[PDB]
RNA sequence: AUCUGUUUGGUGGAACCUGAUUAGAGGAAACUCAAAGAGUGCUAUGGUAUGGUGACGGAGUGCGCUGGUCAAGAGUGUAAAAGCUUU
RNA sequence: GCGAUGAUCACCCAUGGGUGGGUACAAAUGGCAGUCUGACAAGU
RNA sequence: GAGUCCCAUAACCUUUGUACCCAGUGAGAAA
C-alpha cells in the first residue's frame, strides 16, 4: 500500500503512466494506493488548472485515508504516518520529501522517472 | 524513619551497587538514589510447588 | 456471632429488629445493605453449621471473661496490693514473666519498671544508647492518665511503690488481703501526677 | 423531534420531556459534543417527567433481563402508559427516544402511537442522562445508584451463569480449613486440662487418653465417687475407681475453673464431629466422585490445598499431590483422581457412577499388585 | 449447546487428522491429556483437538477452560478411535496438541486449520 | 454524520434534476419511516424513483433501489415535485406533468416550441408551477385550470427559481446578468427587488424556511447571503477549494447553508457565522 | 523464594517495583492471604501493631497489560481511584491486577461471554468486592447497558477482528469525555493475511474514524510476538 | 605492633575549568495580610417567565381539538371479488 | 487374556533388623542472656 | 535523666521425644 502525493500525481499524468497500472509493473504485485485527505486537499487548492489531476486522484481503485489534524500539510502528514507504522510505501517526487523519506529508515520509496515508476529501498523488486 | 533506615542502610547499598555481585549479570544502566518511601518485604512463596524456587 | 443468631437471613433481617445488639445507628446501614447487597442466598444446611459456629464463638467470649474473674479472683487473693496499685493482668503478667511472685518482690523497683522491655533494653545497653523507660508497666491505667515525659517520671514512681507493695505482700505473713497498703501507695502516686500534672512548661 | 426520552437504571424507570432538541445537522461539533458534558447547559435539554421505582431487587433482576433481551416488561407498560400522550397510529405519533433499536419494536408492539428513535442523537441525550445521573433526579429516589448497579450486576451475572451456592467449593475449603485449626485447639485445651487435673490424680490421663473421653468423665466426677456404674462411658471404670480409692495427688474455685475449662473442651469437641458431618455432607453433594475414590475428608484436603475445585480439576494429573509398587500406586490413584475431579468438577449435578468405576480400576490395580 | 460445543463436521474433521497425523511424524504433536494441558500451562500449542465421545466428557472438558484462559484455539473431532489412528498410536487418544515450531515443514498447514478451526469458533 | 446512507449509478448522462418524495400509490402505502424516496432525470430520456434504507426510527426489524423507471423521447432538464398528490413534473425539451402511477405524461403543459431549463413548484398554493426557458422566459402554469398562467421574457435567461416558503406568491429568480430578481406572481412588470452583489452568473437561489433572507450561489466561485429586504448582500462565503458553485440549499434548520460545486464537494456552511449551535444558558442568550 | 525485596512506588500510581537482585512489577493485594493463579507474593510488615499486608507480582509473559507497563507506557489511565470497563476478562487473570490497582474506592465492571469464566470471575469477584462481573457479549453493550454507569477507561483484551467495533460501542455508551482507551491488539488473531504493521495501522485508522485519539503505541515484543498495545484517549469532539 | 598503606565510609573543599544565578543564600511559625493559577463541587434549569393591571377570575353553554369504532364515498384491483389505499 | 482414560524411569547381612543425615510437631530451671540511673525537682 | 506498646507475651540455635524421606519424563510393557 502506496502513500501517493500531489507532484508524483502531476508528474504520473505529464508522463502518461496509469496510477495502479503504473504501481502494478513497477513492483510486479498488487497496489492499493492511498491518497491522504491532505494530499487531496493540496490537489483542490492547486485551482482549476489541475482539473484533470483532481478528477484523476477522484478514481474508485485509488482508495483514501482520513487523516486527523489541523492544516494540509502533506509532507508533514505522511512522513508522521509513515515513520509511525513502516507499513506504507511512499511514492512522491519532491526532493525534500524524497529525503526525508530516505533518511528515515525501512521505508521504500516510488518515483516517476522517464516513462515508468521507479522503486528504491524495497529489496524485493524482481 | 532514620531508626529504620539505620537497619535496612546495607542492603540497600547492595540493591544500589547490585552490578558488581555477581560477574555475569549485569544490569541495566540506572542510578538508583534510596527513594522517600519504601518497604521491605519477604517473598511467599505458597504451598503449591516445590522443590524449584524453594 | 450475635447478629447472626439472631436474623440468619437477610429477609429475615428484613422482617427482624433487635437494640440489645449493635447500638441504635448501625441499624440503618445493615438494613440498607440488607436490602441491596452483592451476596448470595444460603441454604439452611449450611446456616445450621453457620449458627453453630456463631454460638461456638459467644460461649468462647463467654468463657474469656470468667477466666478473667478467675485471674482476678485469684491474683486479689494472691498479691492483692499489686491488684490495688497497677491492676489485676497487669501484675498478672509481672509475676509470670518473672516466674515466682518471691522473685519478683526480691527485684529491685528499677527492674520492674522495665520488666517487659527486656530486648531494646539490652541491645541499648550493649551499645551505648538510651534505655527505654516503660516495660510492662506501660498498660498500668496510671501511666495510661499521665501525657508526655511524666509517663516515664510515673513509671518509675510507680514500679517503685509497686516494688514497695509488692514485696510487702509477698513476704508479710500478717497480711490481710484488703488491699491497704496498695491503697496507700496508690494515693501516693496518684497525687504524684497530680502534682506533675498541674505544672506546666508555658509560661503564662 | 425527539419529544420524550426512556431512561432505564437499576432503581427503577425514568421518562424524561425533551425540552429543546438539540441541533442535528450540527451534531458532531465541538460546542454540540461538550454541552452534554456541561451540565449547566444539559438542564437546558432535558426535564424529568417521571421516575417509577422498582419494589425490590427481585423486579429489579426481572426487568434487567426483559430490558437486556429486549421486551416491554409490566412496569414499562405502566409508565409508558401513565406518560406517553395518546397521540394517533397513522399520523403523528409520539416519539420516544430510547436507546435499544431491539427494544423499540418491542414498545411498538405495545403502543402503536409511539415512534421510536435511537440514533446518535438519543444516544447522546441518553449518555447525557448516564452521564449526570443523580443530579437529573432531583432527590427522588431511595437507594444510592451504584450501589444498586452492584447488587444488580452481581445478581444479573450469577442468575445468566446459572451460580448454585449448593455446588459451592468455598464451603468446604472454609470447612476444613477450620476444623484444622480446631484440631489443634481441642488438643492444646484438652492437653491444658490434663495438666490441670494431673495433681488431682495422675493416671486418668492414663486409663483414659483420648481428650474428649477424659474431659467428659472429669467433667462430673469432682471426688471420690464407689457406685462405678455410670462411668464406663468396665474393666478402665474399675481401675478408675480403684486408682479413686488408691488416690494419689492434691480446691474448690480452682476446681469449678477447670470444670468450666473441661466443659469448653467438651463443646469444641461436639461442635468438632459436626462439622465433619457436614463435610462429608457436603463433599457428597459437592464433590461425589472424589469422595467415593479417596473419602471425603481425604478430598477435603486435596481441594483445600489445590485451592478450589477448579484448580484441582484444571491442575496436570502429575502434579497432584495426593497423601517401587507402593511409590506408583500413588501415581495411578493421583491419575484417576485428577480425572474424577474433572469429571465431578463440569459435570453440572454430578453422580457417583465415575467415582465408583475409578475406584474399581484403582482396587483392580492395587490387587494385581 | 452441549458440553463439547465447538464440534466439526466431516471435512474439517479430516483436515485436522491429516496435519495431526503429519505432525506425529515431524515430533510436533503432544498426545494425551496432561500432556495436553502440561504443554498448554506451559504455552507451547498452537490448537488442542479433544474428542467428543470419550466415557466421561468432563475428562477432557478441563481444556477449554485453559485454552479460553490463554487464547488457543480448540477443537472438537467426533473420534477417539480416529483420533488415535491419526496420531499413530496403538491406542486412542482423546486429547492431542500441535506444538509451536518455526522450524517446522508444516507450518503453512497448521496455519490453515487454525484459522479454519477459529472462524468455526 | 457527513455520511452518505447509499449511492446509486443513477443514469449514463449528466443526472440533471433531483428531488424527493412521499410517493403517494393508490395500491402499495408509502412506509416513509424506513424509506425515503428520491427520484432524478437525465440526458438519457429517463426519470428514475429510487427508495433510500433510512436509521431515523427503530420501530422495525429492504430492496432500496430503482423502484420505477418514467420514460420520455426527449432529454429532461429539471425536475421538481409536488407536495401532495403523488405528482412532479420534468422539464426538458418541453414541460410535462407526471405522477408516480401512470409510466407516462399526464398532460403537457408547453406554451411555445422553446425549451425549459428550470422548474419549480411553490411551497403553499402547491398547485403553482414556475419554470425558465432558454428564450429569457420564466412562465407560470397553473395545474387548477392545467395551462400555463403568464410569461415574462427578461434581457439574459433566469438559471433558477425559488419561491418564497412565508409568502406564497413571491418568488426570487436567479439569472446570468449578475443578479436575483425578487418578483411578485400578481404583478410580474416590476420586480420587488434586485440583490446586485454577484460578478458573474448566479447559477442558484434558495431561501430561507422563515423566508427572510436567500442564499445565492453564483458562477464566480463565491456565495452570498442576502436578507431580502435589502438588495444588496450580507455576507459573501468563499473559499480557494470551491469552484464554480452549480447548487445551493438552505437547509430546513434555517440556520446551515448547503452549497454543491463543481470539482465534486458539497460543503456546509453556517448562514450566521458568529453563531455557534450549542444550547445557550439565559446569560449568554441574553 | 524465601528472599527479602524492597519495595518502592512505581511512576504510575498505584503498582510498584519490588527490587532485589531481579526486580518484580507488584501491585498491592485487595484479597491478602491467597494467591488467585499461583503467582508469588511479598509480604510486607507495615507500622496497635504493624499489620501484615501484601503484594502479588504481575506477570507480564500472563498480561498484557502487564508486558505494557515494563516495556514502558507513558500514561496509563487505570489508576487508583478510577473504574475502568474490561472487555474480554477471560479469567481473573489481570482483572485481579486491574483491580487491585483500581483501589478499594474505584470499580473494576468485567465483562466476559464464556460461562466457565464466568463462575471464575464471580468466585474471585467474592473476595475482591470492588470487580462487577458482567456476562454478557460486549458486541451488544444494550444488554448490559444497565448495570454499568460512566466509567473512566476501558481496556480491551478481546481477540476478536470486529474489535475496533466492540471498543467503539463500550466507549460511546459508557466512557466518559476524555477517558482511556487501552487496547491489546493481537495481529494474528485480527487477521493473518497481512502483516503485523498493517493489521495496527488499519485498527489504529479505525479507532480515529470511531474518534479515539491514539496518544501511545507499544509492541510489548519480548513478551509476546505480533502483538500492541494502543493508548488513546476517548476525544469526542476535536482529534483536531 | 614507636608494622603497614591501600581500600571503603564520614569530615573538609585550595588552583584551574564548566554551568547557572545575582538589590548574597536561606530557614521557621499562622484562627496573619494580600496578588494570581489550576482543578473540583452545587439544579447550575425563563427558547422568549405567575392562571388573572373587574381590562379579571370561576361555573355552564356553543364553536374548535384528540382517539378508536362503525357506515358511506372515492381510487386501485377483479369474471365477480376479496384485499389495499384515502388531507 | 496391557497401555496416552498414561508404559517407563545413605553404610552392613544368609519379606526382617542394625547405624545415622533432613522434614514437621511438642518440650526444656538448655543456650544466646546480661535485668536502667541515683539526689534533686517544682513553686514564691 | 532515660529507644519498649514495633511481638523477652518473642526470635533463632541446641538437645530430647513422635511420623516420614535419604517429582518431572513421555511409549513402552510382557514373552
Ligand atoms: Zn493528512
Amino acid at each position: 500500500q502506496v502513500l501517493i502525493d500531489t507532484n508524483f500525481i502531476n508528474f504520473s499524468i505529464q508522463k502518461k503512466v496509469d496510477i495502479v497500472r503504473g504501481m502494478m509493473d513497477c513492483l510486479l504485485a498488487k497496489c492499493n494506493p492511498l491518497i491522504t485527505d491532505c494530499v487531496m486537499a493540496e490537489l483542490e487548492k492547486l485551482g482549476p488548472k489541475y482539473r484533470i489531476a483532481l478528477k484523476l486522484a477522484r478514481d474508485p481503485r485509488i482508495k483514501r485515508l482520513s487523516c486527523s489534524h489541523k492544516g494540509t500539510y502533506a509532507d508533514d502528514c505522511l512522513v508522521h504516518r509513515v515513520l509511525q507504522h513502516k507499513c506504507y510505501i511512499v511514492a512522491t517526487n519532491d526532493a525534500g520529501l524524497k529525503q526525508r523519506i530516505r533518511k528515515i529508515p525501512g521505508i521504500p520509496l516510488m518515483s516517476v522517472g522517464g516513462h515508468a515508476y521507479v522503486i528504491e529501498k524495497l529489496p524485493d523488486v524482481f | 524513619d532514620d531508626n529504620m533506615r539505620r537497619e535496612v542502610q546495607r542492603d540497600l547499598l547492595l540493591i544500589k551497587h547490585r552490578a558488581a555481585l555477581d560477574p555475569k549479570r549485569h544490569y541495566k544502566k540506572q542510578r538508583w538514589e534510596v527513594p522517600e518511601r519504601f518497604a521491605i518485604g519477604t517473598i511467599i512463596e505458597d504451598k503449591s510447588e516445590f522443590y524449584s524456587s524453594r | 456471632a450475635r447478629i447472626i443468631l439472631t436474623m440468619g437471613i437477610r429477609s429475615k433481617a428484613s422482617e427482624t429488629d433487635l437494640s440489645e445488639i449493635l447500638p441504635e445507628e448501625i441499624e440503618e446501614r445493615v438494613k440498607t445493605a440488607a436490602e441491596v447487597s452483592m451476596g448470595t442466598e444460603i441454604t439452611q444446611t449450611d446456616l445450621d453449621n453457620i449458627n453453630a459456629l456463631a454460638e461456638q464463638i459467644v460461649e468462647f467470649a463467654a468463657y474469656r471473661e470468667q477466666l478473667s474473674n478467675y485471674l482476678s479472683a485469684r491474683m486479689k487473693a494472691i498479691a492483692p496490693n499489686l491488684t490495688q496499685l497497677v491492676g489485676e493482668l497487669v501484675g498478672a503478667r509481672l509475676i509470670a514473666h518473672s516466674g515466682s511472685l518471691i522473685s519478683l518482690a526480691k527485684s529491685p523497683a528499677s527492674t520492674i519498671q522495665i520488666l517487659g522491655a527486656e530486648k531494646a533494653l539490652f541491645r541499648a545497653l550493649k551499645t551505648k544508647h538510651d534505655t527505654p523507660k516503660y516495660g510492662l508497666l506501660y498498660h498500668a491505667s496510671l501511666v495510661g492518665q499521665a501525657t508526655g515525659k511524666n509517663k516515664g517520671k510515673i513509671a518509675r514512681v510507680l514500679a517503685a511503690k509497686a516494688a514497695v507493695s509488692l514485696r510487702y505482700d509477698a513476704l508479710a505473713e500478717d497480711r490481710d488481703d484488703s488491699g491497704d497498703i496498695g491503697l496507700e501507695s496508690r494515693a501516693k502516686v496518684e497525687n504524684r501526677l497530680s502534682q506533675l500534672e498541674g505544672r506546666d512548661l508555658r509560661t503564662t | 423531534p425527539i419529544e420524550y426520552l426512556l431512561f432505564e437504571e437499576p432503581t427503577g424507570y425514568a421518562v424524561f420531556k425533551v425540552k429543546l432538541q438539540q441541533d442535528d445537522i450540527g451534531s458532531r461539533l465541538k460546542e454540540v459534543q461538550e454541552q452534554i458534558n456541561d451540565f449547566g447547559a444539559f438542564t437546558k435539554l432535558i426535564e424529568l417527567v417521571s421516575f417509577a421505582p422498582f419494589k425490590g431487587a427481585a423486579e429489579a433482576l426481572e426487568n434487567a433481563n426483559d430490558i437486556s433481551e429486549g421486551l416491554v416488561s409490566e412496569s414499562l407498560k405502566a409508565i409508558l402508559d401513565l406518560n406517553l400522550p395518546k397521540a394517533s397510529s397513522k399520523k403523528k405519533n409520539i416519539t420516544l427516544a430510547i436507546s435499544d433499536k431491539n427494544l423499540g419494536p418491542s414498545i411498538k408492539e405495545e403502543f402503536p402511537y409511539v415512534d421510536c428513535i435511537s440514533n446518535e442523537l438519543a444516544q447522546d441525550l441518553i449518555r447525557g442522562v448516564r452521564l449526570h445521573g443523580e443530579k437529573l433526579f432531583k432527590g427522588l429516589q431511595s437507594g444510592d445508584l451504584e450501589r444498586a448497579q452492584l447488587g444488580l450486576g452481581h445478581a444479573y451475572s450469577r442468575a445468566k451463569v446459572k451460580f448454585s451456592v449448593q455446588k459451592n467449593d468455598n464451603h468446604i475449603i472454609q470447612a476444613i480449613a477450620l476444623l484444622d485449626q480446631l484440631d489443634k485447639d481441642i488438643n492444646t485445651f484438652a492437653m491444658r486440662v490434663k495438666e490441670w487435673y494431673g495433681w488431682h490424680f495422675p493416671e486418668l490421663a492414663k486409663l483414659v487418653p483420648d481428650n474428649y473421653t477424659f474431659a467428659k468423665l472429669v467433667l462430673f466426677i469432682k471426688d471420690k465417687a464407689d457406685d462405678s456404674l455410670h462411668d464406663l462411658a468396665n474393666e478402665d471404670s474399675g481401675i478408675a475407681q480403684r486408682v479413686i480409692d488408691n488416690a494419689r495427688i492434691s480446691s474448690e474455685t480452682d476446681m469449678e475453673n477447670v470444670c468450666v475449662f473441661a466443659q469448653r473442651v467438651a463443646s469444641l469437641a461436639d461442635y468438632r464431629r459436626q462439622l465433619y458431618d457436614y463435610l462429608c455432607e457436603k463433599m457428597h453433594t459437592v464433590a461425589p466422585n472424589l469422595s467415593e475414590l479417596i473419602g471425603e475428608v481425604i478430598g477435603a484436603r486435596l481441594i483445600s490445598h489445590a485451592g478450589s475445585l477448579t484448580n484441582l480439576s484444571k491442575q496436570a494429573a502429575s502434579t497432584v499431590q495426593i497423601l517401587k509398587n507402593k511409590g506408583r500406586i500413588s501415581r495411578y490413584l493421583a491419575n484417576k483422581c485428577s480425572m474424577a475431579s474433572r469429571i465431578d468438577n463440569y459435570s453440572e449435578e454430578p453422580s457417583n457412577v465415575f467415582g465408583s468405576v475409578l475406584k474399581k480400576q484403582v482396587e483392580q490395580r492395587l490387587e494385581f499388585y | 449447546n452441549p458440553k463439547a460445543f465447538p464440534l466439526a463436521d466431516a471435512a474439517l474433521t479430516q483436515q485436522i487428522l491429516d496435519v495431526v497425523q503429519q505432525a506425529a511424524n515431524l515430533r510436533q504433536l503432544k498426545k494425551g491429556a496432561n500432556e495436553a494441558t502440561k504443554t498448554l500451562n506451559r504455552g507451547i500449542s498452537e490448537f488442542i483437538i479433544m474428542a467428543a465421545d470419550c466415557e466421561p466428557i468432563e475428562i477432557l472438558l478441563h481444556l477449554p477452560l485453559l485454552c479460553e484462559d490463554k487464547n488457543v484455539p480448540y477443537v472438537f473431532v467426533p473420534s477417539r478411535v480416529a483420533l488415535g489412528r491419526a496420531c499413530g498410536v496403538s491406542r486412542p487418544v482423546i486429547a492431542a496438541s500441535i506444538t509451536t515450531n518455526d522450524a517446522s515443514a508444516i507450518k503453512t498447514q497448521i496455519y490453515a486449520v487454525k484459522d479454519k478451526i477459529e472462524t468455526l469458533l | 454524520t457527513r455520511e452518505e446512507f447509499v449511492s446509486f449509478k443513477a443514469h449514463y448522462g449528466l443526472v440533471t434534476g433531483l428531488c424527493v418524495t412521499q410517493p403517494r400509490f393508490h395500491d402499495k402505502k408509502p412506509d416513509l419511516k424506513s424509506q425515503n424516496f428520491m427520484l432524478s432525470c437525465s440526458d438519457d430520456k429517463t426519470v428514475k424513483l429510487w427508495s433510500i434504507n433510512v436509521d431515523d426510527y427503530s420501530n422495525k426489524n429492504n430492496e432500496e433501489g430503482l423502484i420505477r423507471t418514467f420514460d420520455g423521447e426527449s432529454a429532461f432538464q429539471g425536475i421538481d415535485s409536488h407536495r401532495e398528490n403523488s405528482t412532479f413534473a420534468t422539464g426538458g425539451a418541453k414541460i410535462h406533468l407526471w405522477d408516480v402511477n401512470r409510466l407516462k405524461p399526464v398532460s403537457d403543459l408547453s406554451w411555445g416550441a422553446d425549451n425549459i431549463t428550470s422548474l419549480k413548484f411553490n411551497q403553499n398554493e402547491t398547485d403553482i408551477l414556475a419554470s425558465t426557458g432558454s428564450d429569457n422566459s420564466i412562465v407560470l402554469y397553473d395545474l387548477r385550470t392545467n395551462s400555463p398562467t403568464q410569461k415574462i421574457v427578461q434581457t439574459m435567461r433566469t438559471n433558477a427559481i425559488c419561491w418564497n416558503p412565508m409568502e406564497a406568491f413571491n418568488f426570487v429568480t436567479a439569472n446570468e446578468d449578475h443578479n436575483a430578481y425578487y418578483y411578485d406572481m400578481r404583478n410580474l412588470s416590476r420586480s420587488l427587488n434586485v440583490f446586485k452583489d454577484h460578478v458573474s452568473a448566479v447559477m442558484d437561489v434558495d431561501f430561507s424556511p422563515t423566508g427572510d433572507e436567500i442564499v445565492t450561489g453564483s458562477y464566480d466561485k463565491s456565495i452570498r447571503i442576502y436578507k431580502t429586504n435589502h438588495g444588496h448582500s450580507r455576507e459573501i462565503y468563499h473559499t480557494k477549494r470551491m469552484q464554480h458553485v452549480f447548487q445551493v440549499k438552505y437547509s430546513m434548520d434555517s440556520k446551515y447553508i448547503i452549497s454543491g460545486s463543481d470539482d465534486g464537494n458539497v460543503r456546509l456552511w453556517r448562514s450566521k457565522a458568529w453563531e455557534r449551535s450549542n444550547v445557550k444558558t439565559t446569560r449568554e442568550k441574553n | 523464594g524465601g528472599a527479602k525485596v524492597v519495595i518502592e512506588p512505581h511512576r504510575h500510581a498505584g503498582v510498584y517495583i519490588a527490587r532485589g537482585k531481579e526486580d518484580l512489577l507488584v501491585t498491592k493485594n485487595m484479597a491478602p492471604g491467597e494467591s488467585v493463579y499461583g503467582e508469588k507474593r511479598i509480604s510486607v510488615e507495615e507500622p496497635v501493631p504493624p499489620t501484615k499486608v501484601e503484594y502479588r507480582v504481575w506477570n507480564p509473559f500472563r498480561s498484557k497489560l502487564a508486558a505494557g507497563i515494563m516495556g514502558g507506557l507513558d500514561e496509563l489511565f487505570i489508576a487508583p481511584g478510577k473504574k475502568v470497563l474490561y472487555l474480554g476478562a477471560a479469567s481473573g487473570t489481570s482483572v485481579s491486577h486491574v483491580s487491585d490497582v483500581v483501589g478499594p474506592e474505584g470499580v473494576v465492571y468485567a465483562v466476559e461471554f464464556s460461562h466457565r469464566p464466568g463462575r471464575e470471575l464471580i468466585s474471585m469477584a467474592k473476595k475482591r468486592p470492588n470487580i462487577i462481573p458482567i456476562i454478557e457479549d460486549a458486541r451488544h453493550p444494550q444488554k448490559y447497558r444497565m448495570l454499568i454507569g460512566m466509567v473512566d477507561c476501558v481496556f480491551a483484551d478481546v481477540a476478536q477482528p470486529d474489535q475496533a467495533r466492540i471498543i467503539a460501542l463500550n466507549s460511546h455508551m459508557f466512557l466518559k469525555d476524555q477517558g482511556g482507551v487501552v487496547i491489546s491488539i493481537k495481529a494474528n488473531c485480527i487477521d493473518s493475511t497481512v502483516d503485523a504493521e498493517t493489521v495496527f495501522a488499519r485498527e489504529v485508522q479505525k479507532l480515529r474514524e470511531e474518534r479515539i485519539k491514539p496518544l501511545e503505541q507499544l509492541t510489548l515484543e519480548p513478551y509476546e510476538r505480533d502483538h500492541c498495545i494502543v493508548v488513546g484517549r476517548y476525544m469526542r469532539s476535536g482529534l483536531k
